[PDB]
């Protein structure tokens, strides 16, 4: 029995590789030895199975009708990991009520496994969906491209969620950066917004390369970390795993909805 | 009944006519000068019969810009017309009595107690005593009102009478000049031996739709639709 | 007085150049002398200002709120195109009522200028938002690209489009393909995918091609079109321009609610 | 009917060629110079019909932001052509019959009353009476709607006019310009033994996939995409 | 009013102490063996008063899977602690002067009258005189209920009893 550390991917920019690094990030903390659960919050349009090549029996969309629990949707991905598929294209699943997410996301309680890591993936926008999956996880991880689109989009989240919500503490991961020095540039701009806007603490992670060989994983239906394990992207997410699995375990509830919140009682 | 000042219940299926019988009850009467105000109890929501029938005073509820006044009192020295009563939920049932027997009511939003005097000519097409065994509908209310019943029957039931409304249809429809039709002996038999949905409201819709389809012509079993065809 | 063509840029996948698109067919459409409307559909976050480099003193945040109405919320952008701008990260925007989306787009009546072009730029995703936005719009033209991801979203798109509000005709135009062939290819898996499970009309509009120059005109914050007009995906943009100018306008009004239905009545 | 000012009823199926007929009734009528206003009960959400069709003022609503004129007052000196009637919810079902019997609507969230005259034409695919006798539907707006009523039959029932109708469907594409095909006798054989769920609008539907799909060419029996030949 | 079985009406301000005196009034009269049943009618949600002090039966509302029996059944043969009857609505005032006169309530969701006999003992913080020129309470319902009334002072008019 220990406290579970959740980690919901982000971004607000869509296309920035918000799944791709999910799944990659997944698979190289199961590498490290950890027992990993990565959850599709993308929860109207799956692309976790799509990029895994998984076709799901169930998914989510039969937890939320009831035809079944949340035990028997697990699927065993690569690596060891476990997925939660979630629906694609099901009118049931195209937008829920904060009730529904609230009851999805106590529902994870269930579950008493994993190795303190659990990769929530959440989708485009900084919709309902998106803050309440971010808000009920212990860390935050946006991932942004040296754009100023995805600068402006990021920016936004992070004012929606400080203004609204009194986030402060904020993990910021460089994707498709041609160059070390362009992942500590986009970082010096997002930093230079917020600074002469916010209060707020914005850690560095790394950066993950513009590399062709995800591009061929994607056309494979395969992960980078798995299909080309010796490419630039998969020693970048394996020293990114081994940057994640050093943050600071979880040890004292918060005030709102997160989950494994009986961990987190308790354990102490 | 024409003659006393009482309350009236009309049963009878749904189209069969209980407005006019109502009119002509209300301007043969005492009421004659006085305002005749019909309500169907289904046609309100049912989260505003309150307010349509007794109305509501300034700032009564979300969107009560202005004092509008109910219809009780719009029926003062007149006739009130309740049809299909049956759907009616029970406290205001309640308060129809009340209305009945004590002769005050209550406005929404409003602390105080109005007298009117109004006649009330209730119509429905549900069994109520079945719905007093069921639980639905007030039993005191039902002996209030049932004094003075008329049973209107089902067109089905009174076949042999197609010819004479036939006529008056016709005849009216003459008179505010919208054409005529005539019909041969199969017609009416084949009309005759129809079950009537709908009884008199499908007489009317039918020969207006006869009057549109065979202007100054003569109708035989052909050329009346196929439904109410028969041998 | 004439009706006017209202065209909606989706394909549910976000990252696949909605957005540039949107903004490059507005200029090109211009070009041949159109005047040309650009709606930023993207309400929670704005990216057509970001693209193009303007700061809008008022946005539809402002339009919503009521302090202004929807005149004056108007940019002259390049080209002489107008645009609707959207708000970045507002509390007041980041999830509308379909009343307040049917309200927004019934008040878009008001203007009578445009010569029979606007689009639309719809958000990533298949939600509320996007599809009150696509069945308003008399064209709908996917954006689609060569990954397996896209591929299930546009069809997840098209098959909730057709299966719940029965549309049958879609426009579809490949973006970052390396060839034609490439663009060739993927209508192809789209048309048999969706020729496997629906019955629905897909017409290929063109290829956009991966060109480097719509990303310096993005990091110059600036538009392809103008920045780089001799470029590949400049003459590209500018072709299929050529074949929307010469698609069928529309003549009678629907039942649902769609832009401009004043147009549609009193014209025939 | 076409030359009388009637509530026109279209009784059929899903995609039976509704609106061509009400276009047609509307363009022989003495309304040919006014506008044609189509409504889709089943294309509108519940809570938007309402302000679709009376319209709204500058605050009505949580998302009312401007005054605009709803679909009675569009259609003004014209007809409304009211698709898919039988999905209307029961309130809307309340208010417009009110609007049809008293000539008059106000727009939501005001008090001044207008006066439209419109012509009423609607369309249905199910089974009116057999809603009135569940109560999901109600028999007044029915009797009110049902003067004339127009039954169009299932192109399964009319096999034989199956070449003409692909003649007279390839012959407005060369008006609205996407192509042209042409078929094969074989074809069109093989398209008339087939069951047609959705008649019009899956004959437009295929005629549209293969002219998009092979432009300007020739069907034979292989060219079908899918369950459209038949041994 | 200890040896009289009549409607009371306890007037002060919040605090006071007006359940105190409801139960020495009821547990030293004729009532004594019968319930003492309070109720807060701001407690109740106004949309829940209904069923709270009436009762409901099968299927009354979603909801109600049983028929719960209401406050004034339960203080049949005893004493009913009406506290801040101010904040009460009109129709909720009507059917409590009907109650009071009349002896005879409606369940939800019943078509029957059931009698009653019960003591009100009403307490309330609000001036209801100036509630009944604003058109807020029941004027009769005002006269029916002020023929004992116990107007409880505030703590700083007898602040020499502090001691005590
Ligand atoms: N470092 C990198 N190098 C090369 N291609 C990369 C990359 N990171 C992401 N991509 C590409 O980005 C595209 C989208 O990736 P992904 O699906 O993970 O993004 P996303 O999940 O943020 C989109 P959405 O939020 O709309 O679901 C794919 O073509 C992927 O291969
Ligand atoms: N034709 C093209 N060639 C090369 N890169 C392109 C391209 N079209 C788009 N891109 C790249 O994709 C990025 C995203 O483009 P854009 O913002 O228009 O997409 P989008 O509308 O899908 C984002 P969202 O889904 O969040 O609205 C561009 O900034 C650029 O980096
Ligand atoms: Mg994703
Ligand atoms: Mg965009």
């Amino acid at each position: 029995m220990h406290p579970v550390q959740v980690i919901a991917v982000t971004g607000g920019k869509g296309g920035v590789g918000k799944t791709n690094v999910s799944v990659n990030l997944a698979l190289a903390l199961a590498d490290l030895g950890r027992r990993v659960m990565l959850l599709d919050a993308a929860l109207g349009l799956a692309n976790v199975d799509v990029l895994l090549g998984l076709t799901p029996k169930r998914t989510l969309a039969d937890v939320i009708e009831g035809r079944c629990e949340l035990r028997d949707v697990l699927l065993l991905g690569p690596g060891g990991v476990r997925i939660v598929p979630a629906a694609s294209g099901t009118q049931s699943m195209v937008h829920l009520s904060p009730m529904q997410h609230a009851g999805l996301i106590q529902a994870f309680s269930d579950i008493s496994d994993n190795l303190d890591v659990l990769v929530v993936d959440t989708a485009a926008g900084i919709g309902d969906s998106v803050v309440s999956f971010v808000r009920a996880a212990q860390e935050v991880l946006l991932v942004v491209c040296d754009e100023p689109t995805s600068i402006t989009d990021a920016y936004a989240l992070i004012k929606l969620l400080n203004r609204d919500h009194g986030m402060t503490r904020f993990r910021v991961l460089a994707n498709m950066a041609h160059s070390p020095q362009e992942g500590r540039n986009l970082f010096a701009k997002l930093t230079k917004v917020t600074d002469r806007f916010l209060d707020v603490a914005l850690q560095y992670v790394g950066v993950i390369p513009y590399d062709e060989s995800v591009r061929k994983a994607v056309q494979k239906q395969r992960a980078v970390y798995e299909a080309f394990p010796r490419s630039k992207a998969s020693l970048a997410f394996k020293a990114v795993a081994q940057k994640v699995d050093s943050w600071p375990l979880p040890a004292n509830p918060r005030g709102h909805l997160e989950f494994f919140v009986e961990r987190l009682v308790q354990h102490p | 009944v024409a003659d006393t000042d009482a309350s009236v219940l009309i049963l009878g299926e749904s189209g069969t006519g209980k407005e006019v019988v109502a009119r002509n009850l209300h301007y043969h009467s005492k009421r004659r000068e006085g305002p005749f105000v019909p309500v169907n109890c289904g046609a309100i929501p049912a989260e505003l019969l309150e307010s349509e029938l007794f109305g509501h005073e300034k700032g009564a509820f979300t969107g009560a810009i202005t004092s509008r006044a109910g219809r009780f009192e719009l029926a003062n020295g007149g006739t009130l017309f309740l049809d299909e009563i049956g759907d009616m939920p029970l406290p205001m049932q309640v308060k129809l009595l009340r209305v009945l027997q004590e002769r005050t009511f209550e406005r929404v939003g409003s602390n105080k107690t109005q007298n009117v005097d109004v006649r009330i000519i209730a119509a429905t097409h549900k069994n109520l005593e079945k719905m007093i065994e069921d639980g639905t509908f007030r039993e005191d209310l039902y002996y209030r009102l049932n004094v003075f019943p008329i049973e209107m029957a089902p067109l089905r039931e009174r076949v042999e009478d197609i010819a004479l409304l036939l006529n008056e249809l016709i005849s009216r429809m003459e008179h505010e000049k919208r054409g005529s039709i005539r019909f041969n002996s199969a017609a009416i038999m084949s009309l005759c031996r129809h079950d009537w949905p709908g009884n008199v409201r499908e007489l009317a819709n039918l020969v207006e739709r006869l009057a549109i389809m065979h202007p100054y012509g003569v109708i035989g079993v052909g050329e009346l639709p196929k439904k109410f065809r028969h041998v």
